[PDB]
RNA sequence: GGGAUGUGGCGGUUGACGGCGACGUUAGGAAGUCCGGAGACGCCGGCGGGGGCCUCGGGAAGAGUUAUCUUUUCUGCUUAACGGCCUGCCAACCCUGGAAACGGUUCAGCCGGAGGUAGGGUCCAGUGGCCGGAAGAGCACCGGGUGUCCGGUGCGCCCCCGGCGGCCCAUGAAAAUCCGGAGGACCGCCGUUCACGCCCGGUCGUACUCAUAACCGCAUCAGGUCUCCAAGGUGAACAGCCUCUGGCCAAUGGAACAAUGUAGGCAAGGGAAGUCGGCAAAACGGAUCCGUAACUUCGGGAAAAGGAU
RNA sequence: CAAAUAUUCAAAUGAGAACUUUGAAGGCCGAAGAGGAGAAAGGUUCCAUGUGAACGGCACUUGCACAUGGGUAAGCCGAUC
């Protein structure tokens, strides 16, 4: 049913050398290589997903090789932090400030 | 049902001796209890390993006993804490 | 293996070379008493330990 | 390979310098205008015998132009 | 619509090797219409003559390999299989001949 | 990837717009300093998705069978990276609103005033769809020509992904590399991570065998030596048995059937009397239904035993 | 010279054919293979042409033997980091 054979060297089933199968236009099946599955960002606080950017390879995300609209989000700490974490941090930067103003004048 | 005293003990089968299972019995059912999260009121507390203690929902971490939660020199602990801390001053 | 250091094959190249037979006219000088190669290597005997 | 949608774009891209030759391509439903440039070949697809006949008479002077 | 498959038997006449009434006939005899019994002649399926090529046609759905597979029947029936094969005429897809090999 | 250089565009409320918002748009300042993420991770069990394969049907092309039957049997009917648009799973997130007569919901879970159900959206990934590549290729036929099409199905097989659950006195690498961010010293005809355009890309390996003959076992030695792919039937099944693709008939040959061997069978009547000893062999065996003792650490024993098909 | 089921017919070539080549037939491996490709290890065994002897534990016109020639191409596969 035509079997298929490596196309490099590499002989062991690692997560490195895994492979797909597709259809060419020369009526046979041959092997192609794929690029593993990465996580993309992460949020440091939430530890929920970073909204609005693709799930690469580190190298993919290089910027000659992706554009920026891809690369950020339009917020501060765009990529970073999740709008959950920005909204909490926001609040408790305010609030505590009002709390040393109050300790300074009780 | 299913069983008359062996309960999650069961999955032993005939092996062990019956006073090892019995003595094992408390602690398997306890470190795969659920407990209360003080910081946001559900039974979501589930052990992560020996001592760790994370609510699902609200994502705390706690550390805390080997098999349960809370052990009881722990409160006796966080009492005589407490009193020490109240009569210093 | 395919996979070769290049010291390996430089050393390979060299004993390709060496394992012929002697030329016929060496056996026609004047005082010759060499008769065969005396270090002929056949790759399924003699293996060279590299 | 890009596509090209509207004629006119088509026009300046075959007008670049670094545009070398343009292929004309019929099939059974319409006739494709491949010009390859520097980095990419472009294509684009005329549904119409007449604007095929236009396109063709009006491309520059200085492009070759194979018939395929 | 009207499904019309043709049966080109020119040249195997013109050198005398087989006769199209034969052809015809086998034809009339041997076909099953909707999935019954066969060589029926019902009202939908009916097989014409000429001098040269028999005409198939009918008001329903007609698969034409099935006529390619009742001529080469017919051909082994009357022993010129060897000498005669059906091919699809390069002109029109709804017509087989018969052709030397 | 690197290096030079324009042409065009883009910004100056010096360092762009839109969206309530999730976030979107090819561009759209910046130094020392600092912060985050990806890389980056175990085992086991269900469930879902995608690709390939298998399988059922229709159409057309060619071939096989054809005393009889066979709208029949067989073969093939293809579409790469890369780019654009669409789609948008399962999760995750956003806005409105405010739930007991509680509801939503999985094979299992589980979820909700810390905001459910519902309504409307954002993002995520694909080995998904269409177009370009690209029919001009490849393949199959007919002598340049024709065709390269339409459906169905699934506890199927292999690979990958998703998302849950379980387990641990076991919690299952690191670094290079890449991306993002906080801050804003400094700076205006100068900034530009944009498009298009120009140049360049070193060294070494690459044949072949990978095994009942290319490796080790003194050998062309029934041994030993790490992997990937993997069809049809029977069947629970990568069991055994038969078949297709592919590969092979290499194992000195010829004549004859003595004893004794070696390997494999059968044997009336008896049934362990044989032998240290039931050694060896024979008997049993799958599935369905009924039924199942003592003893027990209460979990087992158990496919007990015993019957029927 | 007996494990791994198995050969037969016609023709060709040749001094010479049970063993070479072609065609036909009968069989086996049965896809966790006697199929298709790799890592170690080997190092030319790969391909062509030719054939004195030796060797291929019978034989050979034949070869993993022997002789003479030919053959391994990378910015993207690897090493290299
Ligand atoms: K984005
Ligand atoms: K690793
Ligand atoms: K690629
Ligand atoms: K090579
Ligand atoms: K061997
Ligand atoms: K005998
Ligand atoms: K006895
Ligand atoms: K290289
Ligand atoms: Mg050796
Ligand atoms: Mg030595
Ligand atoms: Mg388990
Ligand atoms: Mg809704
Ligand atoms: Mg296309
Ligand atoms: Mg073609
Ligand atoms: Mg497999
Ligand atoms: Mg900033
Ligand atoms: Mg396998
Ligand atoms: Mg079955
Ligand atoms: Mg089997
Ligand atoms: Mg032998
Ligand atoms: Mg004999
Ligand atoms: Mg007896
Ligand atoms: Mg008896
Ligand atoms: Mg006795
Ligand atoms: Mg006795
Ligand atoms: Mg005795
Ligand atoms: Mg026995
Ligand atoms: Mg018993
Ligand atoms: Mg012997
Ligand atoms: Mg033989
Ligand atoms: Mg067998
Ligand atoms: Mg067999
Ligand atoms: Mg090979
Ligand atoms: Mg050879
Ligand atoms: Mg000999
Ligand atoms: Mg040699
Ligand atoms: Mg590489």
């Amino acid at each position: 049913v035509q079997r298929l054979t490596y196309r490099k060297r590499h002989s062991y089933a690692t997560k490195s050398n895994q492979t797909r199968v597709v259809k060419t236009p020369g009526g046979k099946l041959v092997y192609q290589y794929t690029k593993k599955r990465a996580s993309g960002p992460k949020c440091p606080v939430t530890g929920k997903k970073i909204q609005g950017i693709p799930h690469l390879r580190p190298t993919e995300y290089k910027r000659s090789r992706l554009s920026r609209n891809r690369r950020t989000v339009n917020r501060p700490y765009g990529g970073v932090l999740s709008g959950p974490a920005v909204r909490e941090r926001i609040i408790r930067a305010f609030l505590v400030e009002e709390q040393k103003i109050v300790k300074k004048v009780l | 049902k299913r069983t008359k005293k062996a309960g999650i003990v069961g999955k032993y089968g005939t092996r062990y001796g019956a006073s090892l299972r019995k003595q094992i019995k408390k602690m398997e059912v306890s470190q795969h209890s659920k407990y209360f999260c003080e910081f946001c009121g559900k039974f979501a507390v589930k052990r992560k390993a020996v001592g760790i203690w994370g609510c699902k929902d609200c994502g705390k971490v706690k550390a805390g006993g080997a098999y349960t939660m809370n052990t009881a020199s722990a409160v006796t602990v966080r009492s005589t804490i407490r009193r020490l801390r109240e009569q210093t001053e | 293996p395919s996979h070769k250091t290049f010291r390996i094959k430089q050393k390979l190249a060299k004993k390709q070379r060496q394992n012929r037979p002697i030329p016929y006219w060496i056996r026609m000088r004047t005082d010759n008493t060499i008769r065969y190669n005396a270090k002929r290597r056949h790759w399924r005997r003699t293996k060279l330990g590299f | 390979p890009k596509q090209i949608h509207e004629i006119k774009d088509f026009l300046l891209t075959a007008r670049r310098k670094d545009a070398r030759s343009v292929r004309i391509k019929r099939t059974k439903d319409a006739v494709k205008f491949k010009v390859r440039c520097s980095r990419y070949l472009y294509t684009l697809c005329v549904h119409d015998t007449d604007k095929a006949n236009k396109l063709k008479q009006s491309l520059p002077p200085g492009l070759n132009v194979q018939e395929v | 619509g009207s499904v019309s498959f043709v049966i080109d038997c020119t040249k195997p006449v013109e050198d005398k090797i087989m006769e199209i009434a034969s052809l015809e006939k086998f034809l009339q005899e041997r076909i099953k219409v909707a999935g019954g019994k066969a060589g029926n002649l019902g009202d939908s399926v009916t097989v014409t003559r000429d001098k040269s090529k028999v005409t198939v046609t009918s008001d329903g759905a007609f698969s034409k390999r099935y006529l390619k597979y009742l001529t080469k029947k017919y051909l082994k029936k009357h022993n010129v299989r060897d000498w005669l094969r059906v091919i699809a005429a390069n002109k029109e897809r709804n017509v087989y001949e018969l052709r030397y090999f």
